[PDB]
């Protein structure tokens, strides 16, 4: 209960300093002051097209090590097994093919970004 | 002089003081002048609500000794 | 984020500058000319000066032509503060900007001291400058003189070996010195290809 | 002459490539960076107090304008119209008649303070001294209309700057 | 050295009329370095100066709290500080008008005016000039 | 100029030079700000004979432009080329 | 006793933040041979008072073209995690002890950039979408790194437990055995944070102000009030993983004096660095992680395994 | 009583206001770089709790610093306009005020008062960095003279 | 003020719309409540709004004008509306859905009540409540905007200017051609 209340008290505090934000102030809303800003001309198109990700490639490989690290993570607690000699190989195995596939992308150019 | 930016710097790190001295004095007043019992495993969590049981008054933080034997 | 199409859109800042200076005497034309690169105020009025002192068949006493090359050089210095500083700026090294104005803003003194005006001066003029410096100045630029090497080497510790400011600049913005000279580049524009041209070596004035 | 400012051949010893390989992983070169604002946070400031500490300027400083007069308390100006000739900007306007007495003076003499741009071409051309040029810069204002100086606001410029201008034209005129 | 430098901030209280006055200028100028006093002008502004501080920092007024009946104990400005003492505290010159006093004109204002934007003594322009056609004036009795 | 002998160390360490030497705020060392009154000199056309106008009139000299070619052999370039630059002996290399 | 207690939590973080703001500005102003706020109240102690209420009063602005339910949800969210990063913080003891402490504030950072995400988005402003994403490349780039080196310190350590990491360094720091984790830690919460050299979701010379362009008034301030509350809670991480307090259980303020200033002098470098360098171009803060620091982590994640077997000084699981 | 209330809370308002007023970043020509020395340490406008800030939301003030065309009247107005209230000008030099010395040119607005309201009218061409200070320091007074609550509690 | 300055221009404007008007913009605003509440429906009402620029245009040719002394004009506009369609056009403009329904005088002159207890600005109150329900009367004995040299502006060729701030994203773009005229009253 003390976790969900802390958590709790942090957003309601965050939701009311919003509402005080919005209510407190004298509000002059006309359509002018709410237009997009862009640098004061006119945006040339919306804002909601498309927007190329030059590194596409590097963002599909960080799921695939982002996976990694949950497998990596019980170590602490795999070191507390009797049986070590398994356990190191295994962890080992694991590290050094993780660091095979980045020195496969790093050779093939995947970490460069597209042009 | 750069000795003006302390009083800001002191104003910082007595606000960063406080919670770090409010939490120890809460759990002692809480736990009875004691540190809040820390139950990161069940069988800590166990001995706990035995402590809660075996207190009378169930309060895991309220110890009985040999006065409590016969 | 990857730029396909520069296309500078400019004369959000044109005056008409050069139809004004038809209506003008060329005494009146002269503080056009600070206001032009307006951070090489002396430097602006030198050149005007030269060329209307080309055309009237004139020529500048030697002592004026003297402080010009020097209010010339002390102009290079307040522009290059600020061409590199604002330069580190945008690249996001903000904290040399403040340790070089207070430099700039020295320089300015100098400039207020011969013409009353920090920055339009209108002080070099064709056929010498306005007024003669006043007396005790020279010892005050050789004062400033004497410290801003120190100033310049301070400026390097933070930029020159820095490996952040040798990426975001290293490789940027390469341009070829064909290129350069077709497409009328000038200046460092030129040297930092390894072109060897300097007006002041190749063409001298004053 | 000229010089080369990036044309280095680095040296390939073992030393050199080591003290390389020792500034790539212990970013000597970034800490040595640290150092110099480090050097900095202990300097003494280079900011004066404002208002009651003021940036040093000199006799020569043109500021707001001011019309002065001769010991007697006559106007200096004689309408003679060199500073309306010579004014860059057009800032000024003048008109003029013969006084109630003999004496050729202004009616009208404004300084448009929103076309100025305080170049001192005026006080130059004026063969007597009468419009300056002073060292007041404080004077801005809430409204567009309070810059558009008539002749009595001039006049009275200088009889409320006069102490401090006669001093400043006294160190200067003879650089001119 | 630490315990010369205390000594120092120490002596700026008492140099300052005790821990009052010293209160007084840290809340009015943001600042309590004790200075040598020049002079003083009729509106009550007090002059300073102090040769060790870099240029720029070696000159300094403390304005009066009270000028032309308005008071200025929070609200300063640089334009009130008088002509004669403009001329000393923009180090244009060298002297205060204590030791060079300023030469008297029958016409110089005997009391300085601050800047009056915004009040009801502002300045508003007008043209000086007269009427430049007259118009002609009908006879004032009939006739027709 | 106030900064205390450790202050001063420290500062002069962590920047590497000696910056009490060459100070960037300025003190005593700047000049006064009342000077002598100047007595400039005057020019060389400040003579009461041997003086006339007409032999010194720069703007009277200037001609109109020489038609070389209107409308109405070796070969030749603009001048000659240009000399090589030399390395400075200052320090050719930066 | 506990709302009294997360109150004692969240007031004081909210006033450090603010103060924070004050010596960011006087430092950055000294170490530019300026003085920054001294006018605001006696040395500017009362500039950010003035700021905070000055923010408020403003008004705020919905852009015609934003997600409104969006718009505010991500300022809300940003400060709502910021203060939920501190209560497993052992001061020398948490709010809420937890054993896996440490998985907790990965996940509640992580959670923590879709208020850039989202915020950026919402806006549906050209500016605004570059700096989010922004924000999806630098997350790219150090979270892998980020989880890995706290893998290899509570090797040593023997558990996610934060508490556990003041017991391990009773006898000395673990900035020691692991300076070279140490300093790709500190670089990785640079990035983390969003602070120079890697400043680059707000991108100020370059984005005008990035993700939170269209922002203003107190929606604003509490995306300014989770970024400085970050800088000090990650620099209180720092302490906690590298500098450990003795604690003296029957003298807790101690290590909670000690403990603070550790803490203040680690988010004095954040002032200090963004002082001194030009800032990354977002390619190379990829190329950066994933060239350097991630083979050289995962060089030394193998190290930590082997190190304390063949040493034989495994930690105890509890 | 009322009247004491209002009046001290415009007090504080009034106080939190000009004590930390946030000029967008915006400059047009040579006055910009006066103003750049502003900033700069000898006057160091940071003390004062002037910060600039690039974003027209998080701006209080405009300061209008050198000449304003018609091809740029659009883009001054658009990011006036983009700025949350209150928000206060200043007008900055010669050109910012009248024309100045392009007052007669074709391309030139005469006086950014025809585009944006104005509150303080700095002179010079470029006025002083100082000048310019003592134009903040009299926008600050001026908000410091703002009645707003005091006339909300007798409307 | 007819008898103190018998020679006065009193002119008499039906409801004015406009950027910063209270007629269209508190419709529009009614949306924050979801459904819109209108007396009976809003079918026993008619309004003849007339715009902001026709009435600026009718004062300063009243200044110029001599025969405007002592005269009373009525500045109305174009053509005459329901109170529901009114409404309806309104949120059509706008593209937020309209959901009226009925509530009576006693119950709405309660929610205006409601609403004047604010020390502010009231969002609505009682007398205004009144006045949106009050059918504008015909004064043909009174001169109008057409005796002025002025030509009354439709609502409909104006209140995109005042209600595309009002629509959300999806619909900022719509031009003035997407919505079918309100019907009118011959
Ligand atoms: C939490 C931290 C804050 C709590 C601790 C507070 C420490 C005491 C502060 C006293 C500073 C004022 C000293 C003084 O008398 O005023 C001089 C001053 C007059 O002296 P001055 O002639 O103008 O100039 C003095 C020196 O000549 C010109 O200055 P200087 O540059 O020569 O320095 C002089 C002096 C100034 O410093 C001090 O006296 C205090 C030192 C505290 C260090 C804490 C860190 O320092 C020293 O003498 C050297 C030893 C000081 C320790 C140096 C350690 C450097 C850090 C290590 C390097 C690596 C960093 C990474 O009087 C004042 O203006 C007083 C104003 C009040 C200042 C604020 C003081 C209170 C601060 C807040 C307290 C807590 C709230
Ligand atoms: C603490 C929470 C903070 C967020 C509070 C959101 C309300 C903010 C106030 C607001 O909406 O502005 C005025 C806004 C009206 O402004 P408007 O521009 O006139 O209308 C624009 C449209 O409403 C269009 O407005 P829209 O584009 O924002 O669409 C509304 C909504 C779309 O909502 C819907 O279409 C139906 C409701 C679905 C959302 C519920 C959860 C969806 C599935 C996730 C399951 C979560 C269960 C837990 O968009 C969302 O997806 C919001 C999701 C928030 C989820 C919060 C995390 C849970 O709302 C009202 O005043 C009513
Ligand atoms: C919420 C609590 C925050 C309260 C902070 C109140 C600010 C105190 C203050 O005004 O500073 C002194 C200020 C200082 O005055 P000042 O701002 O005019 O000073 C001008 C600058 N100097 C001094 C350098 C020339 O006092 C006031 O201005 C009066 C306003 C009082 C605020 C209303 C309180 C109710
Ligand atoms: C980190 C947390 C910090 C949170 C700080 C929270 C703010 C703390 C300081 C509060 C001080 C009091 C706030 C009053 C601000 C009211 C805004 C305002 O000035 O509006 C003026 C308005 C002016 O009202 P008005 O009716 O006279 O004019 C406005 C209408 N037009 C635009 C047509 C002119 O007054 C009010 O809104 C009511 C004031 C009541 C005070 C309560
Ligand atoms: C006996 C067996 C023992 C086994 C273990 C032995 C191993 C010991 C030696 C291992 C190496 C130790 C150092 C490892 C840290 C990572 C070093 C590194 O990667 O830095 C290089 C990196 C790349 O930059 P660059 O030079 O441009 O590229 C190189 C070629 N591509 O460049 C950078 O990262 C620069 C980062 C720029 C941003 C820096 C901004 C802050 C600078 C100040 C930080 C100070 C550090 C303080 C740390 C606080 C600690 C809590
Ligand atoms: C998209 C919009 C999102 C906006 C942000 C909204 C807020 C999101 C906040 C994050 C949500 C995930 C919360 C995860 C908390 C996990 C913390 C934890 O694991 O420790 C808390 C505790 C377990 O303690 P532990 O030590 O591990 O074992 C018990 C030994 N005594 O376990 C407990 O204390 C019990 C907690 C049970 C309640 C869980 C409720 C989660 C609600 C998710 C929302
Ligand atoms: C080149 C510079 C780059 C800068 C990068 C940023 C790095 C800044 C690092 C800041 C922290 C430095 C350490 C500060 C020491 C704090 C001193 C203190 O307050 O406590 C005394 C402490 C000894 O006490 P203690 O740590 O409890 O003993 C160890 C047993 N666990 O300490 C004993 O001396
Ligand atoms: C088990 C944990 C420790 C194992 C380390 C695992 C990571 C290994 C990283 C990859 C090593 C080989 O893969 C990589 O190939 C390229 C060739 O395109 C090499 O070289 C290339 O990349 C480097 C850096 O980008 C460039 O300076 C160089 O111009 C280019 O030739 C890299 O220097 C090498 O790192
Ligand atoms: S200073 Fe120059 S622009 Fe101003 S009035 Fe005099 S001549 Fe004209
Ligand atoms: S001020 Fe001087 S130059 Fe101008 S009209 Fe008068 S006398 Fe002539
Ligand atoms: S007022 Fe003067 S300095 Fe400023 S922009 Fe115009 S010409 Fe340049």
């Amino acid at each position: 209960m003390n976790l969900m209340l802390a958590l709790l008290t942090n957003f309601t505090l965050a939701t009311l300093l919003v509402i005080i934000a919005f209510w407190l102030p004298q509000l002059n809303v006309y359509s002018e002051k709410t237009s997009p800003y862009e640098c004061g001309f006119d945006p040339m198109g919306s804002a909601r097209l498309p927007f190329s990700m030059k590194f596409f490639l590097v963002a599909i490989t960080f799921l695939l090590f982002d996976l990694e690290i949950a497998l990596l993570l019980p170590l602490p607690w795999a070191s507390q097994t009797a049986n070590l000699n398994t356990m190191l190989t295994m962890a080992l195995f694991l590290i050094i093919l993780l660091a095979v596939s980045l020195a496969y992308e790093w050779t093939q150019k995947g970490l460069e970004w597209t042009e | 002089m750069w000795f003006e930016v302390l009083p800001g710097i002191a104003v910082m790190g007595v606000c960063l003081f406080i919670p770090g001295m409010a939490t120890a004095r809460i759990h002692r007043f809480s736990n009875g002048g004691k540190e809040k019992r820390v139950a990161h495993y069940p069988y800590q969590w166990y001995l706990m609500e035995r402590d809660r049981r075996v207190s009378g008054v169930n309060r895991s933080y309220v110890s009985k000794g040999l006065e409590n034997i016969d | 984020e990857m730029v396909r199409k520069c296309d500078p859109h400019i004369g959000l800042l044109h005056r008409g500058t050069e139809k004004l200076i038809e209506y003008k005497t060329y005494l009146q034309a002269l503080p056009y000319f600070d206001r032009l690169d307006y951070v090489s105020m002396m430097c602006n009025e030198q050149a005007y000066s030269l060329a209307v002192e080309k055309l009237l068949n004139i020529r500048p006493p030697p002592r004026a032509q003297w402080i010009r090359v020097l209010f010339g050089e002390i102009t290079r210095l307040l522009n290059h503060i600020m061409a590199v500083t604002t330069h580190a700026l945008d690249i996001g090294a903000m904290t040399p900007f403040f340790w070089m104005f207070e430099e700039r803003e020295k320089m300015f003194e100098f400039y207020e001291r011969v013409s009353g005006a920090r920055m339009h001066a209108a002080y070099v003029r064709p056929g010498g400058v306005h007024q003669d410096l006043p007396l005790g100045l020279m010892d005050d630029i050789y004062e400033f003189s004497k410290n801003f090497s120190l100033r310049i080497d301070e400026l390097e510790e933070m930029l020159t070996n820095n490996r952040i400011w040798r990426n975001r600049t290293v490789d940027i913005g390469i341009v070829t010195a064909e290129d350069a000279l077709n497409y009328g580049f000038s200046g460092v524009m030129l040297r930092g290809s390894g072109i060897q041209w300097d007006l002041r070596k190749t063409q001298p004035y004053d | 002459t000229y010089k080369y400012v990036n044309l280095r051949e680095p040296s390939m010893d073992m030393k050199s490539v080591t003290d390389r390989a020792a500034q790539t992983l212990l970013w000597t070169e970034l800490i040595r960076g640290l150092g110099m604002t480090l050097s900095y946070l202990f300097r003494e400031p280079a900011t004066i107090n404002y208002p009651f500490e003021k940036g040093p300027l000199s006799p020569r400083f043109r500021g707001e304008h001011a019309l002065r007069r001769y010991p007697s308390g006559e106007e200096r100006c004689i309408a003679c119209k060199l500073c309306e000739a010579v004014c860059p900007a057009q800032a000024i306007t003048i008109e003029a008649e013969p006084r109630a007495d003999g004496s050729r003076r202004t009616t009208r003499y404004d300084i448009d303070m929103t076309k100025c741009i305080y170049c001192g071409f005026c006080q130059e051309a004026c063969p007597v001294d009468a419009i300056v040029e002073g060292p007041n810069f404080e004077f801005s204002t809430e409204t567009h209309e309070e810059l558009l100086y008539n002749k009595e606001k001039l006049l009275n410029n200088g009889d409320k700057w006069e102490a401090e201008i006669a001093a400043n034209i006294q160190a200067d005129y003879l650089y001119r | 050295e630490l315990l010369q430098v205390l000594k120092r901030g120490l002596q700026q209280v008492s140099g300052h009329g005790g821990l009052r006055g010293y209160l007084r200028v840290l809340f009015r100028a943001n600042d309590v370095r004790v200075g040598t006093l020049v002079g003083e002008d009729k509106y009550g502004n007090k002059y300073y100066e102090d040769n060790k501080q870099f240029f720029g920092r070696h000159r300094w007024v403390i304005y009066t709290t009270e000028m032309n009946g308005k008071n200025t104990f929070w609200d300063v400005d640089g334009s009130m500080v008088p002509p004669e003492w403009h001329r000393w505290l923009h180090c244009m010159t060298d002297d205060p008008p204590t030791v060079k006093p300023p030469t008297a004109r029958k016409f110089i204002w005997t009391n300085h005016k601050f800047n009056l934007s915004g009040t009801p003594q502002q300045y508003v322009p007008y043209s000086t000039t007269r009427k430049k056609i007259q118009e002609w004036v009908p006879p004032s009795t009939p006739y027709k | 100029a106030s900064a205390t002998r450790f202050i001063q160390w420290l500062r002069n360490w962590a920047s590497g030079r000696d910056l009490q030497a060459k100070l960037q705020l300025r003190y005593q060392e700047i000049s006064k700000r009342t000077q002598p009154p100047p007595k400039l000199p005057v020019g060389p056309s400040h003579k009461l004979s041997n003086n006339y106008y007409c032999t010194r009139d720069g703007r009277r000299e200037a001609m109109p432009p020489s038609i070389v070619m209107s409308s109405q052999k070796k070969a030749v370039s603009p001048a000659p080329p240009i000399k090589r630059w030399e390395l400075s002996q200052d320090e050719p290399y930066l | 006793m506990f709302m009294i207690n997360i109150l004692m939590l969240i007031i004081p973080i909210l006033l450090a933040v603010a103060f924070l703001t004050l010596v960011e500005r006087k430092v950055l102003g000294y170490m530019q041979l300026r003085k920054g706020p001294n006018v605001v109240g006696p040395y500017g102690l009362l500039q950010p008072i003035a700021d905070a209420i000055k923010l408020f009063i403003k008004e705020p602005l919905r852009p015609a073209t934003s997600s409104a339910s969006m718009f505010i949800l991500a300022p809300i969210m940003a400060l709502g995690l910021a203060l939920t990063m501190w209560i497993p913080l052992p001061m020398p003891y948490p709010l809420i002890n937890m054993n896996l402490g440490v998985l907790f504030m990965l996940a509640m950072s992580s959670l923590a950039v879709y208020s850039i995400l989202w915020s950026g988005w919402a806006s549906n402003s050209k500016y605004a979408l570059i700096g989010a994403l922004r924000a999806v490349a630098q997350t790219i780039s150090y979270e892998v790194t980020l989880a890995i080196i706290l893998l290899s310190v509570l090797l040593m350590s023997g558990s996610f437990t934060l508490s556990t990491l003041i017991t391990t360094q009773e006898q000395m720091w673990l900035i020691l055995p692991a300076w070279p984790l140490a300093m790709m830690w500190f670089i990785s919460t640079l990035a983390e944070t969003n602070r120079a050299p890697f400043d680059l979701t707000e991108g100020e010379s370059e984005l005008v102000s990035g993700f939170n362009v269209e922002y203003a008034a107190g929606p604003f301030a509490l995306f300014f009030m989770a970024e400085y509350a970050n800088i000090i809670m990650m620099n209180i991480f720092t302490a906690i993983l590298f500098l450990g307090t003795s604690h003296n259980p029957h003298m807790p303020e101690l290590y909670t004096i000690n403990f603070t200033i550790k803490s203040l002098l680690l988010t004095m470098s954040f002032l200090w660095i963004r002082a001194s360098y030009p800032r990354f171009r977002y390619d190379q803060l990829m190329h950066l992680l994933w060239k350097n620091f991630l083979p050289l982590t995962l060089a030394l994640c193998m190290w930590h395994v082997s190190l304390p077997i063949l040493t034989s000084g495994i930690p105890p699981q509890t | 009583r009322g009247e004491y209330v209002v009046a001290k809370l415009d007090d504080l308002i009034n106080w939190a206001r000009r004590s930390s007023l946030w000029p967008m970043t915006f400059g047009l020509a040579c006055c910009a770089v006066e103003m750049m020395h502003m900033a700069a340490p000898r006057y160091d406008m940071d003390r004062f709790g002037v910060v600039f800030r690039a974003s027209p939301r998080q701006s209080d003030v405009m300061i209008v610093a050198g000449t304003l065309t018609n091809k740029m009247a659009p883009a001054l107005r658009k990011v006036y306009d983009q700025m949350p209230e209150p928000r206060y000008v200043v007008s900055m030099g010669s050109c910012a005020n009248g024309g100045g010395y392009y007052h007669y040119s074709y391309s030139v607005v005469r006086g950014c008062d025809r585009i944006v309201p104005v509150d303080i009218y700095v002179p010079g061409c470029p006025p002083t960095a100082e000048a310019l200070l003592y134009g903040i320091l009299q926008l600050q007074k001026k908000i410091k003279r703002e009645k707003r609550l005091r006339i909300w509690y007798r409307r | 003020v007819r008898e103190t300055f018998p020679e006065a221009t009193i002119i008499k404007p039906a409801e004015i719309f406009g950027r910063e008007d209270r007629f269209l913009n508190y419709f529009a605003n009614i949306r924050w409540f979801g459904g819109v509440p209108l007396i009976s429906l809003g079918k026993k009402t008619v309004k003849q709004p007339v715009y902001i620029v026709d009435v600026t245009k009718g004062i300063i040719n009243a200044i110029k004008d001599p025969d405007a002394r002592g005269k009373t004009f009525a500045f109305v506009g174009p053509s005459r509306y329901l109170l529901f369609d009114l409404v309806q056009y309104v949120f059509a403009v706008a593209h937020r859905p309209f959901l009226p329904y009925p509530l009576p005088h006693f119950a709405y002159r309660w929610i205006g009540r409601l609403f004047e207890i604010s020390p502010f600005e009231p969002w609505t109150t009682r007398d205004k409540v009144e006045r949106i329900h009050t059918t504008d009367k015909i004064l043909p004995h009174l001169p109008g905007l057409e005796d002025l040299g002025v030509e009354a502006t439709p609502l409909e060729l104006k209140a995109i200017e005042v209600l595309r701030r009002h629509r959300t994203y999806r619909w900022l773009s719509s031009e003035i051609e997407d919505v079918q005229p309100a019907k009118t009253i011959p």
